[PDB]
RNA sequence: GGGUUAGUCGAUCCUAAGAGAUGGGGAAGCUCCGUUUCAAAGGCCUGAUUUUAUGCAGGCCACCAUCGAAAGGGAAUCCGGUUAAGAUUCCGGAACCUGG
């Protein structure tokens, strides 16, 4: 029974001073050495930059013709829809003018760009840098516009209330305000006396109701982006070593197929099935 | 042990002594950027292994099979040379466009004509560091020669400023150094 | 090879798909440490429904959390249990399950 | 000669140490003092040699990869042969009651998998596999409606069921997040899972094909998308114990959005009766006698409704019989619940 | 023809002067040198070595085959009886040693 004590106070030891290594090691040697940098990548980067600053230069003359309805010079009136599902079919529907759930999941994105201060100021205020978050949005057409520009760094798409639920009861922090703290502190989803004591006021208790009132978006929807305003996946191939290389190519020659880039500012939302999705990112 | 003695041994009793200049062109070699440029340029065109060469039998003869003859129509298949008397064989027509020369191979003199050889039949050689990285691009264990002739319409562009790189690189920085006498100095 | 991946798509099904468990024989093995959950007939025990005796395990928590952790773990077992509406979610049940694997 | 030294047995083998510690779980063999005879059994086994085959694979895997050949990576990968479990399941236990025996242990990790949540170390496939099974597991159980205990707990829901001999104690925790611990080292538990998750597997089919119908359960896609648990799954086809199968008969609940779903649906599944959950009815009420609530004021108070706090299902089916609804009419206070352990 | 019966008496085990394979090196070669020497010369401990989720990781120890004594070194048995010819070895009683 001394395995018991002396190993459970060896890995808390040898995990904190691990985690805190890698915490202190990672910032702190890219950017001591910070390199010998490249000269392919300085060029590569720059015209990347130049791609999609102008594109998105081009979606924002677009988008003010269409929102100023100074319209005589577009391509196309209405905004579309696709549908990437599965030698893979993607279905073209045009825009709903009605607000629904979404539940956009921010990608890694695209290979070797430094991305601008407009695409910057949308994601900093839809808070999904770091990358593997999918957060629950609505659909508008105010919210709309954003869209085209946040697509070539998220994926868009309709959950299912099964796998909302399952995300909703297996992941999410709340931070909180406590007994005795110096508070950013995040908890996960256990007490609902505390989700009544915060919203009570709006009458939200018991985060069933917290998953069927996201689901519903009848009464209120951002209150539930005020209050599980933290989210966080999980990254899907274990990565580096031969067995998981091989699903990392396969799997970047599915995202090479599902993940298409338009650049015309006439750019269809492209929607895939979380469905199955989340069988793999939760 | 007796292999590690020996294998510790062995490059310093070469460097002690006078090496003759048709050898040291070796190790004075092609840099970082240029041999990975040249790799990039030959992963595009690997040679097809034997798994994949007889997936595709399977399939036309499978095609056959049914016949269901599709068609007959093929443009070229296009990969690098990697026989040495191909390699050799490749030369003296000329059909090598690049050759690339592994410094590394335990008879030396199996390659020692091949830059004069290379030199006098104008064709742009290069040499390569490692006869297991020939080998790699080449689905063989070593290859110690690498010749590449024919090339899409995409990738000759590529070629001719490769070919010029080289020629900037190679031919212009070691050509006199080339004719000295290296080692000698004691270890 | 069409034909063979109609082979496989069959044959990963056939293969899963089939099973036989076979007839009373036993293992009389003296080596074998087969031994039933502890607890499991002592539910009640467990206050568990709103039940008294765990407000005694809110006199001993600080008396709980001063012991190892093998003995704080089933002194914090028993605890106040209020109603429908919370349940704590459960921290010590993975760690007892890694015990019982380590006592496997 | 009796005991044996764990290096001196793994190198004897000649297996790295880890997968050594996966055929000792793995075939049930016990104690760095080991039983000559017991390794003496051991020291031919083809899953051993498929182990080995295995790091030479990786071997080959790594040379693949370092030479920069995708493709026959691909093929190696495609032509490869997977380990089974399912042998040494069959001789190590023969009689059928024995795994119905040594299945109460093999659940209980099963459902702890089905709840946890997706990490690195255990991947989504493992977890999917899980939660399937354990839904199987679920949706066999309403199907003849035979349990009798429920217990209440804040550690775990534990019901046994009386099936074919004993009964069997599995527990559900809460579909709740839990913190992950870094104390534990999953791959342990891991070699636990994936025996559990094959004898479990054989366990299904001789339950499924012994009760007569389709082992594989089919599920409809938008039933799972309402909900997934065992009610996604369709039963095919190809009396009830009284009396606590087909308790409540031709009764009809209305559990709210507020009360859990999951472990009162499992319930009344085991009563036989219906359920409405206004939880799935916002994906997208003539018969409703029973609201299944846990809260202070109710809305449209309706006389003909019936209102009750969940715990009264949760003692009638642990005394068998029907009991007075006054308690667990809202907001009245509730006996303190000792279940019959 | 018959006769020599042992846990305890010896050999066997240990090393002595000395002999002598191996690693190596000489020699046209039969073979010669050399004996711990210019050798990768084995066998012990720990491991949810905590994540890469079906591949061994982290350490510890330090000289050397074998032969060579019925007088050197060395676990332990005595009395009485008995045979044509045997006995600290058989018979009767009484002891001890080693290993488990």
């Amino acid at each position: 029974x001394x395995x018991x004590x002396x190993x459970x106070x060896x890995x808390x030891x040898x995990x904190x001073x691990x985690x805190x290594x890698x915490x202190x090691x990672x910032x702190x040697x890219x950017x001591x050495x910070x390199k010998f940098v490249r000269a392919e990548s300085i060029v590569a980067k720059t015209l990347a930059t130049s791609r999609e600053k102008e594109r998105i230069k081009r979606v924002s003359i677009l988008e003010d013709k269409k929102a100023k309805n100074e319209t005589q010079h577009i391509a196309s009136g209405k905004d579309f829809i696709l549908k990437i599902t599965e030698g893979l079919i993607r279905e073209k529907t045009t825009y709903d003018g009605k607000p629904a759930l979404l539940f956009i999941v921010r990608v890694r994105g695209p290979l070797a760009v430094n991305i601008p201060n407009k695409a910057f100021k949308i994601l900093s205020l839809l808070r999904l840098v770091e990358t593997n978050t999918g957060v629950f949005v609505k659909l508008t057409k105010n919210v709309y516009p954003l869209l085209k520009v946040i697509a070539p760094y998220v994926v868009i798409g309709k959950p299912s209330l099964s796998s909302i639920r399952s995300l909703i009861q297996k992941r999410g922090r709340i931070i909180y305000k406590g007994e005795n703290e110096a508070e950013p502190h995040e908890i996960v989803l256990n007490d609902n006396n505390i989700v009544e004591e915060q919203l009570g006021d709006h009458g939200i208790i018991c985060v069933e109701d917290i998953i069927h009132e996201i689901a519903t978006m009848g009464e209120s929807f951002s209150v539930c982006n005020f209050f599980l305003q933290p989210f966080k996946l999980n990254r899907e191939v274990s990565g580096f070593g031969s067995l998981n290389r091989l699903r990392k190519i396969k799997q970047r020659e599915a995202e090479s197929r599902t993940r298409q880039f338009s650049n015309a500012a006439t750019a269809p939302v492209i929607e895939v099935d979380i469905d199955s999705l989340l069988a793999k990112l939760n | 042990p007796e292999y590690v003695r020996v294998q510790r041994q062995k490059k310093i009793l070469s460097i002690r002594l006078k090496v003759p200049p048709t050898i040291a062109q070796f190790q004075y070699t092609l840099d970082r950027n240029t041999a990975a440029e040249t790799f990039k340029l030959f992963n595009k065109y690997r040679p097809e292994t034997a798994a994949e060469k007889k997936e595709r039998l399977t399939k036309e003869a499978a095609a056959v099979a049914e016949g269901k003859s599709k068609q007959d129509a093929s443009p070229k298949p296009y990969a690098v040379k990697y026989g040495l008397n191909h390699v050799v064989a490749l030369i003296e027509n000329k059909k090598a466009k690049l050759v690339l020369i592994a410094n590394d191979v335990d008879p030396i003199e199996l390659v020692v004509f091949l830059p004069a050889l290379c030199k006098k039949m104008g064709v742009p050689y290069a040499i390569v560091k490692g006869k297991a990285r020939l080998g790699t691009l080449v689905n063989q264990k070593t290859s110690a020669v690498a010749a590449l002739t024919e090339v899409r319409a995409e990738d000759e562009a590529a070629l001719a400023k490769l070919v010029s790189t080289i020629d900037a690189n190679f031919a212009d920085k070691y050509d006199e150094v080339k004719k000295h006498w290296g080692g000698g100095i004691l270890g | 090879p069409k034909k063979l991946k109609e082979m496989k798509x069959x044959x990963x099904x056939x293969x899963x798909x089939x099973x036989x468990x076979x007839x009373x024989x036993x293992x009389x093995x003296x080596x074998x440490x087969x031994x039933x959950x502890x607890x499991x007939x002592x539910x009640x025990x467990x206050x568990x429904x709103x039940x008294x005796x765990x407000x005694x395990x809110x006199x001993x928590x600080x008396x709980x959390x001063x012991x190892x952790x093998x003995x704080x773990x089933x002194x914090x077992x028993x605890x106040x249990x209020s109603a429908l509406r919370k349940v704590p979610g459960y921290g010590e049940s993975i760690r007892e399950r890694f015990e019982r694997s380590l006592d496997l | 000669r009796n005991f044996i030294t764990r290096s001196q047995a793994v190198r004897k083998l000649q297996v790295s140490l880890a997968d050594f510690r996966r055929l000792c779980i793995f075939k049930g063999i016990y104690p760095t003092f080991y039983y000559a005879k017991d390794i003496q059994y051991l020291m031919h086994e083809p899953v051993l040699a498929k182990f080995r085959e295995h790091k030479t694979f990786a071997r080959k895997l790594t040379r693949a990869l370092g030479r920069g050949e995708v493709s026959s990576a691909k093929r190696l990968e495609e032509n490869r042969d997977s380990y089974t479990l399912d042998h040494i399941i069959k001789e190590r236990y023969p009689s059928f009651p024995d795994a119905i025996r040594d299945i109460d242990d093999a659940l209980n990790m099963l459902f702890l998998f089905s709840n946890l949540p997706s990490t690195n170390q255990v991947s989504s496939k493992i977890i999917n596999d899980a939660q399937k099974i354990c839904n199987q597991w679920l949706a066999y159980v309403a199907k003849e409606r035979l349990v009798r205990k429920v217990f209440v707990s804040i550690k775990g829901v534990y019901y046994q069921a009386n099936i074919k001999g004993e009964e069997v104690r599995w527990l559900v925790p809460f579909k709740f997040p839990e913190n992950i611990p870094s104390d534990v080292d999953f791959r342990i538990m891991l070699t636990f899972l994936e025996f559990y998750s094959t004898l479990l597997h054989f366990v299904l089919y001789k339950l499924y094909t012994d009760s007569g119908l389709i082992y594989p359960p089919k599920l409809d896609l938008k039933k799972d998308k309402i909900i997934s648990g065992l009610s996604s799954y369709i039963l095919e086809s190809r009396k009830y114990d009284s009396p606590v199968a087909s308790l409540f008969s031709a009764f009809v609940f209305y559990v709210s959005r507020e009360v859990p779903i999951d472990i009162l649906e499992f319930l009344i599944l085991s009563c036989g009766g219906n359920v409405i959950s206004e939880a799935a009815m916002d994906q997208i009420m003539s018969k409703v006698t029973h609201q299944i609530v846990d809260r202070p004021v109710l809305k449209n108070k309706v006389a003909g409704r019936t209102y009750i706090q969940p715990q009264w299902i949760f003692d009638c089916i642990n005394k068998g019989e029907l009991v007075p609804a006054n308690k667990y009419l809202p907001g009245e206070a509730l006996p303190p619940h000792l279940s019959p352990w």
